[PDB]
């Protein structure tokens, strides 16, 4: 099970910059809900098959 | 148009309708297509004529070797009655203002144009402003923000007005219609139709269709026309005649 | 019931009915009036119910600065000034009776030197110039809200709002008219308009400008009779994506009113303030000034 | 340069009235039977009955430097025909009406305005056009554009 | 001139001792032109000093009045437009194909 | 007015005159009007508008 | 009022206030009133009252 959110490298938290975060920060959460509002949805695609 | 000059010879310094459709070329470099002729005999002082043109070749500017005043800062203010005072902020004794720098135009992209006719000092000159109704202040500039143009008759006039090349191509695919002269017979009832393709070779008038058709006698013939546009502005037209 | 202080518009047309809003001062300050007309059959009512709106927010009294209606989902968005001068945007549902505070409009207008669009976070610095709303607006095609005044705000959701750095705080908004196609015109008390496209974010000045002056003189030697040196902007509005303006002229023998186009494409196409570059070609220098559009053709 | 010009007309005053008529009556009268029966050899059923709408559309076009009448005379002597296309916007109701959008495309007609006319054949001249209006709408966007010649 | 596209006759009148020049179009009755022109006649501006005639372009309906000035008319000749003015100069002859 | 469905137009806001500029079309033909509406003002206490 | 049959009495004529002195009896009990009715003024041409 994977949990994905959107973060901006210029205004992210320190833990997200070193891949140690488990919860998105305020800016990441607001930008993520803005992307859901404007309608952005991720999906995962396996390469070999 | 120079002031204090006789009325009967005003026409020698005036644009006329002959220039409609021609093109202007510069000796250095530059070629522009004339689109309109404007007459305003009162509102601008010293200027009564104008031509609205379109740039194809972006024209050549003055060098700094012949005119050493380019390497300085300009300051333009209102003179007393109707002139404009141009002052060079740099008092460098290499730049100055040469006496050959008369009948030259100084341009800043975004502001008015100024023609220099008098050099009252070695850093101060008098000028006339084309469209002086949008200054309302004293303007300052830098070394590399303004440019000079030499379109005057002094030392030899360096611009030409001449006709332009062919720019419209007619394509008629249907047989027995290529002939430049055509006579077609119609009886009662039967109709005759033809299609043409028009191809531009330069900038083309997208909104206005480029072929106007005229009828000698509208009382005996019925003419139904369709005209559509392509992606690259190729004009397809077709006429049915009955 | 009287003491009506303001009429407020409802642009939309839903439920086979048209809507208007009546705001009243003097008495019933915590209360407003909704007027619905069903095909010429008219009715009005007092929607905020038994409780004054001052029950569910701090302060003592409530003043309804501006209100708006949304026929879809049966909504009312209205901004209330409270007795300490604070402006709170509160939403209200007519199907179920809630009002909920949805924004606490912050004062002491911030700064953005280069932050052309600014998401209004909490950790934001503030400047001495205050904020002063005069109304809002709803663009219901993309379901978004505008806040005008001394500043513009927008959002698609109702969680955060975006501040635009270009529009100053030294000019107050007269009004704002809409294309309902993506074009915003914003008129100020300085009698200056600002044109904004919904796709971008920058707000482009129009009427005191290089392009406008070039257009004006071009019309003057075009010698038409729709342009005069003295004018009064009686009104302006939109129609099929084209900006019309009703302008009166005090010209001698031409003291007349007329409507004329304001083609903004040509108006900012004649904006000569732009980068320029000088190249050398054929041992002569030419201003082959740069191209800022990302493409060539569409 | 060259623009159009539209003023509505009271249909009893086709030629003698060139001024501005206002849209007042919204009832179409039945004064066409006596003229529709005058036809002999035309494919028209005598069983049915017709009835005209009130008001007419007047069209003429102006370019600076000349007079409107000479421009219209030139236009018809060339073959100018005003194409008019009217599109209708449905009223705000959907319970007692529909939202149906309909458009009518017509070509105008030439009309020698009645007067003393010292000239023989060509004289003051103005294009005229019918004016329909359907049941269930108010908003009528009329579009005028050239025939092509 | 006699034009067969519309069966009309075009007169280029100029009153002597007056700078008034005008063009009149008359209808042909049994091969004989009549008074009462089709449309009001076209009066030239007073700047036309001397007219020298007009010519129809062959196999077409383009009329050209030439003299001290040059006017081109399409249609029957009710409307004429400037194309060129010659001050103290007049065109002598015309060759066209 | 409504977004597109308004068959008329009304605009006032003059200096002191109870006149509008009601017109059909899009103010192509500005026909002025003087409203026959009396000029009324409410009274007091509950109300003030002065 | 009528000669004898008026069951009430009404009297105004103040300085500027739209107040009357409506009272029963013969003004034994002067109970002042503020009249609902607003304050209207007609417009022009036909009318003039200023
Ligand atoms: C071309 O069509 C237009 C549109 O109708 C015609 O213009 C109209 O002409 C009439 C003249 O009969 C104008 O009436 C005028 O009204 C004023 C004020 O009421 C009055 O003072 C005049 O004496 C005259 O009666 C009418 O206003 C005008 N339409 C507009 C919109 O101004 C025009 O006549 C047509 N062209 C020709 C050659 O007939
Ligand atoms: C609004 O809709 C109504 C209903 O369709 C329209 O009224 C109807 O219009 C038709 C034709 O215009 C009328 O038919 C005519 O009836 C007379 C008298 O019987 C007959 O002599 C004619 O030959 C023709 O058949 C019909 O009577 C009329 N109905 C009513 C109730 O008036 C109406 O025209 C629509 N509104 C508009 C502005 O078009
Ligand atoms: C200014 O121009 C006039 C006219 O060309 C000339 O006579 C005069 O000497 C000039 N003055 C200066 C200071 O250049
Ligand atoms: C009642 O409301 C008005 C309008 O907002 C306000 O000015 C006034 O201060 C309020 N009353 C009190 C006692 O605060």
């Amino acid at each position: 099970i994977v949990t994905i959110w959107v973060y901006d490298p210029e205004s992210a938290s320190t833990e997200e910059l070193i891949w140690t975060a488990k919860k998105p920060s305020l800016s990441s959460r607001v930008l993520t809900k803005q992307m859901n509002t404007l309608g952005q949805r991720p999906f995962i695609f396996t390469v070999e098959k | 148009v120079p002031l204090t000059m006789p009325t009967n010879i005003q026409w020698k310094k005036r644009f006329k309708t002959i220039h409609l459709g021609k093109t202007i070329e510069f000796s250095k470099t530059g070629l522009a297509n004339i689109k309109n002729v404007y007459m305003h005999k009162t509102e601008p002082v010293g200027f009564q004529t104008s031509i609205h043109t379109e740039i194809i070749v972006p024209f050549g500017i003055e060098n700094s070797k012949d005119s050493p005043c380019l390497l300085s800062d300009l300051e333009i203010t209102y003179s007393g009655k109707l002139y404009y005072t141009i002052k060079l902020l740099s008092k460098n004794p290499l730049h100055e203002l040469k006496s050959t720098d008369v009948e030259k135009s100084v341009l800043i992209p975004g502001y008015s144009s100024f023609l220099i006719m008098n050099i009252t000092d070695k850093w101060t000159a008098s000028a006339l402003a084309t469209m002086p109704q949008a200054i309302k202040s004293n303007l300052k500039f830098l070394t590399g923000s303004w440019f000079l143009y030499n379109f005057g008759t002094a030392g030899g006039r360096k611009w030409s007005i001449s006709t332009r090349q062919c720019n419209y191509w007619i394509q008629q695919d249907s047989l027995d219609f290529m002939s430049l002269n055509l006579v077609k017979y119609i009886d009662v009832g039967n109709t005759i139709d033809f299609q043409f393709k028009i191809i531009p070779k330069a900038m083309s008038t997208f909104p206005i269709p480029p072929v106007s058709m005229v009828v000698g006698n509208p009382g005996l013939v019925e003419v139904k026309t369709q005209g559509v546009f392509d992606l690259n502005e190729n004009y397809y037209l077709d006429i049915h005649v009955s | 019931s009287e003491c009506i202080k303001r009429l407020c518009p409802v642009y939309a047309s839903g439920n086979g009915s048209e809507y208007v809003l009546a705001l009243t001062t003097g008495k019933n300050e915590g209360y407003i009036h909704i007027g619905t007309i069903t095909d010429g059959l008219v009715s009005f009512e007092m929607v905020p119910d038994g409780w004054s709106v001052c029950e569910k927010l701090p302060g003592k009294n409530c003043s309804i600065d501006w209100a708006t209606y949304i026929a879809d989902e049966r909504n009312l968005l209205l901004l209330v000034k409270i007795d300490s001068g604070q402006f709170y945007l509160v939403n209200f549902n007519t199907e179920f009776k809630t009002l909920n505070i949805l924004y606490k409009i912050p004062e002491f207008i911030p700064e953005a030197k280069e932050l052309d669009f600014l998401v209004l976070l909490d950790t934001v610095t503030y400047t001495n110039t205050p904020m002063t709303p005069k109304g809002l607006f709803f663009n219901t095609l993309n379901n978004m809200l505008y806040i005008w005044g001394n500043f513009i705000l927008q959002s698609y959701n109702r969680e955060e709002f975006i501040f635009l750095a270009d529009f100053p705080k030294e000019s107050t908004i007269k009004y704002m008219v809409n294309s309902f196609k993506g074009q915003m015109a914003v008129v100020t008390e300085n009698e200056e308009i600002w044109y904004f496209l919904e796709g971008g974010y920058d707000v482009y000045q129009v009427v005191p400008s290089q392009g406008w002056e070039t257009y004006h003189n071009l019309q003057k030697m075009q010698k038409s009779s729709f342009h005069s040196e003295d004018e009064s902007l009686v009104s302006l509005f939109f129609e099929d994506g084209k900006l019309f303006q009703l302008v009166y002229l005090f010209d001698v023998g031409k003291e007349r009113l007329v409507k004329r186009l304001l083609p903004v494409g040509t108006l900012m196409e004649y904006n000569l303030p732009k980068p320029f570059t000088v190249v050398n070609q054929g041992n002569y220098q030419a201003i082959s000034f740069t191209h800022t559009c990302p493409f060539k053709e569409i | 340069h060259c623009t159009w010009l539209l003023v509505l007309n009271k249909f009893e005053k086709v030629g003698l009235h060139l001024s501005k008529d206002r849209f007042q009556d919204h009832e179409p009268i039945d004064t066409v039977a006596k003229v529709f029966q005058k036809l002999t050899d035309s494919p028209i059923d005598p069983s049915e009955n017709y009835l005209s709408f009130p008001y007419y559309l007047q069209i003429n076009f102006s370019c600076p430097g000349q007079n409107i009448e000479e421009l219209a005379r030139k236009g018809h002597l060339m073959g100018m025909k005003p194409m008019v296309q009217i599109n209708y916007m449905y009223s705000v109701n959907f319970y007692r009406w529909e939202m149906e959008n309909v458009q009518i495309l017509m070509e105008a007609a030439p009309m020698r305005s009645t007067g003393y006319c010292p000239a023989e054949a060509m004289c003051v001249l103005n294009w005229y056009t019918p004016m329909p209006f359907k049941n269930g709408s108010v908003v009528s966007s009329v579009d005028i554009y050239t025939n092509g010649i | 001139l006699i034009d067969q596209e519309t069966d009309s006759g075009i007169y280029l009148f100029n009153v002597q001792d007056t700078k008034e020049t005008y063009v009149t179009v008359a209808m042909l009755k049994d091969g004989k032109p009549s008074p009462r022109p089709k449309f009001p006649s076209f009066h030239f501006p007073s700047t036309f000093t001397l007219p020298l005639g007009m010519i129809f372009h062959p196999r077409s309906h383009f009329l050209y009045v030439y003299g001290s000035q040059i006017w081109v008319s399409m249609d029957g000749g009710n409307t004429f437009e400037m194309l060129c003015n010659l001050f103290s100069h007049h065109v002598t002859k015309t060759s066209n194909s | 007015y409504t977004v597109n469905h308004a068959p008329v137009f009304i605009l006032g806001g003059f200096y002191d005159e109870k006149s509008i500029l009601f017109s059909d079309s899009n103010f192509q033909d500005y026909v002025l009007l003087e409203l026959s509406i009396d000029s009324c003002w409410v009274g007091s206490f509950y109300c003030p508008i002065l």
